[PDB]
């Protein structure tokens, strides 16, 4: 009841517009709510809690799938159910082909070391920054993104060095990383897109936020990362991605080209410029794709990784029957 | 038996159901002959299990077949160490083998529903020569309603590549046979590439008819993805440095004609296996998981 | 004189020198038929030997005829540069065709004589098909009593590479067939990949036969040197962007099965021509230095 109208608020949020901003805010939303779920809804076998699951993991997932923070979300909470299951009552590799009703309370309190791990995954990222930053370096990033922003910003409390912040023309939030760690003293520059190349021959290395991470390595994440992923792996230049591990997620590129999200194209074109908007088709998508051959290092709450050991991290999160969901 | 319904037997079967692989073929036998084996010994056993590998190998030389019987070997390995008789582990080793053969009958079907979802519509897909399970996984976009067309390369050492075609012409599909040499020429129109294994290295290179390897640096130099598809029992703990690091007993005899080459895996984009769909790094993982 | 009887003079200059290149050949009857045309009026004669040249493009598909033919009206446009009078024009015509003539004649010579230096003693030479100049250079190498292994590709449409081993075992040399397929096997024995030129276009590219793309991309990635031989008459103004961007009038007549392919300049070596030997940017300067 309550709760029914809580999700369906939820899903109104998630199809009109995004309340909390940050991304940790949808996974922490997302895990309270299926945890009242859990609570409150009424089952005798693990089947129908996963099937009900499945249910409204498809509703809010349908509601917006440009973002799959919610339905990663809801993977991991299914493979916590499976977990618990396995334990209370008794992964495909060659080992395996060759060879062969009180779990409420732990998949509450699995729920809720969960939230407290996420909690301090900006930390982590955080303390093991000064690792990767030497003085006098040149960083490039791209767009907003709060953990590079954190990244940087404390990572510059014991070195010096130059950071190039490039505007992601339409929605200019570059911009907002630029003031904003300018108001920490680190001597950052304001760039547009066009410049990328340009520049990309005197940076050092490049370090950039993402979306969503795919199994394969590739990545989603703001309009022109493609761009200079491309210029990066030109010039050779070592390329670092921040992201934490809610930030996985277990599908892959090629899945009905609903990939991209397209927004109004009022931002790419105004509407003042009249007659010539009929003939002319406008598009404005937000998010590229990157491969993961561009890619030189994750960094996440868990530490440093290859975009070749990508996969094993999907074993750990997900099984592989949920990947459908 | 001894050293003649083996022969005899593998070929039976092979020919009695000619769409079915020669490696699945050969893990049948060797389960066959530990059917009728008639000896009490473990080391025994597993010493006319190896013997029967090279004299299956001595025919259809191809990897597949050494993939296979190296994977009875583990298999038969790891039964006994979570056992102690021979007279128990007996019964345990047939049904683990029934199993086995049950999982690894239904690799075309999860390869094929795993990776039909790879092909666009008005889609282009390259092929180099004959492979099933390339076969099937095109049987399952078409049944996806499907709108593409395919090229295929002739495979001249033995023109297996025609019959591909006609296969799949029969399949009312838009087919286009070319020279092997006009792949540089062809692979612009196409718009990816897909081909079959004849065995995966512990890298994740493949190891497959002549052709491939050119294609592969081809599709490099062309930007486009070059995907694979094989099944799981296709691994093996071979590692080829370069093309003449790979064993000559499976370049040559099915002035200089090979017939199978080797590609590495910096060149593969995904491989698609009933395991998965895996990164070219994933296999070694897997390999070095049997035998830890 | 009649489109026919140049028909058969092109056909018996062809058949009485096999040895003689398709281009000298055309140039032989162009010459010939100026030599008997009666015709009063310069553009009578370039009207007429225009026609003649889509006649003898239409005999013969190859791109050496057009490249041949276009060398031809630029010299007769050249020729009649600085002749207001017909009559003196018509002589220098003969003569200088006489000296033309004579001079490509002595071209492959000039070839063979410079272009035996790069052949280091004990290397590995890789050619693709039965072509004239290379077999020329390898007889001056080997009168040089320089020792070498060669391999030569089939080229599939018509067997072409067996030819050339077949002359080249006439001369002593160890040879090895090898199948179109089997390039990037051989890629990593070479040395150094030498092969002859249909016709060269603007940028320094080759048109060539069909299987030389792949060869030529397999090479660049291994980062072996990758020479091209070609005569100064098979220059030509074409530019294609790409394979498709060819004229279908040279790909065929020569389900599909192109003859032809294009190289980019950006995967050739050097060239070596009567001129000497030339970066890629020298065609360029060439072609922009003949037409002002």
């Amino acid at each position: 009841s309550e709760l029914s109208e809580r999700i369906e608020s939820f899903v109104e949020t998630l199809k009109r517009g995004g309340g909390p901003r940050s991304s940790e805010e949808m996974a922490r939303e997302t895990l309270g709510l299926l945890r009242q779920i859990i609570t409150d809804h009424r089952w005798s076998n693990a089947g129908e809690l996963m099937e009900l699951i499945r249910r409204e993991g498809r509703r809010m997932t349908a509601a917006q799938p440009s973002e799959t923070t919610v339905g990663n979300m809801v993977r991991r909470v299914l493979k916590i159910i499976r977990e618990e299951y396995g334990r209370l009552h008794g992964q495909e590799s060659l080992h395996k082909l060759l060879t062969s009703a009180q779990l409420q309370s732990n998949i509450i309190e699995a729920i809720n070391e969960l939230l407290v791990e996420l909690e301090g995954t900006m930390e982590n990222i955080a303390a093991q920054a000064l690792e990767h930053i030497h003085s006098n370096e040149v960083i490039m990033t791209i767009g907003f993104s709060r953990t590079v922003e954190a990244f940087l910003k404390e990572a510059a409390r014991k070195r010096k060095f130059h950071v190039i912040v490039a505007e992601c023309a339409p929605f200019c939030q570059g911009h907002e990383m630029a003031v904003n760690l300018s108001k920490a003293g680190i001597e950052t520059t304001v760039m547009t897109d066009a410049a990328i190349f340009a520049v990309m021959s005197r940076v050092n290395k490049v370090i950039i936020g993402t979306k969503t991470i795919l199994a394969n390595g590739a990545l989603r994440a703001v309009t022109g990362t493609h761009t200079l992923a491309l210029a990066a792996k030109h010039h050779s230049t070592p390329l670092i991605v921040c992201a934490p591990m809610f930030k996985l997620s277990p599908q892959f590129p090629n899945e009905e080209d609903s990939f991209h999200k397209f927004v109004a194209p009022e931002e790419v074109l105004p509407f003042t410029e009249g007659d010539i908007l009929e003939k002319v088709s406008v598009h404005c998508p937000v998010f590229d794709y990157v491969p993961p051959e561009l890619i030189t290092l994750f960094i996440s709450n868990i530490g440093g990784n290859a975009p070749s050991y990508i996969y094993r991290l999907m074993s750990e999160l997900y099984h592989p029957d949920d990947h459908v969901l | 038996m001894d050293d003649k319904e083996l022969i005899e037997y593998f070929k039976s079967q092979m020919k009695e159901d000619p769409d079915m692989a020669s490696a699945v073929a050969a893990i049948r036998t060797l389960l066959e002959f530990l059917k009728r084996d008639k000896g009490e010994t473990i080391q025994g056993l597993r010493a006319n299990l190896t013997s029967a590998i090279e004299t299956l190998c001595g025919v259809d030389s191809s990897v597949a077949v050494s993939s296979g019987g190296e994977l009875f070997l583990r298999f038969i390995s790891l039964a006994s160490l979570e056992y102690s008789d021979y007279s128990k582990c007996k019964k345990i080793m047939i049904e683990r083998g029934e199993l086995f053969l049950r999982r690894i009958s239904l690799s075309r079907n999860k390869i094929a529903d795993l990776c039909h979802t790879f092909i666009k519509d008005g889609a282009t897909i390259l092929t180099h020569a004959y492979s099933r399970v390339v076969l099937r996984v095109l049987e399952a976009a078409v049944a996806a309603k499907k709108r593409f067309s395919v090229y295929v390369t002739e495979s001249q050492p033995d023109l297996s590549g025609k019959k591909m075609a006609k296969a799949l012409c029969h399949l009312n599909v838009p087919v286009t046979v070319v020279l092997d040499a006009a792949v540089g020429y062809i692979m612009e129109k196409a718009d990816l590439v897909i081909v079959g294994a004849e065995g995966v290295v512990e890298n994740g290179g493949i190891i497959n008819k002549i052709g491939t390897n050119q294609m592969a640096v081809c599709a490099k130099a062309q930007n486009k993805p070059f995907y694979v598809v094989a099944e799981s029992f296709k691994f093996v703990r071979l590692f080829p440095l370069n093309q003449q690091d790979v064993p000559d007993k499976f370049k040559y005899k099915a002035e200089e004609h090979p017939w199978v080459d080797y590609t590495a895996p910096s060149l593969i984009t995904l491989l698609f296996t009933d395991l998965g769909v895996l990164t070219p790094s994933a296999v070694s993982d897997e390999l070095i998981k049997l035998y830890l």
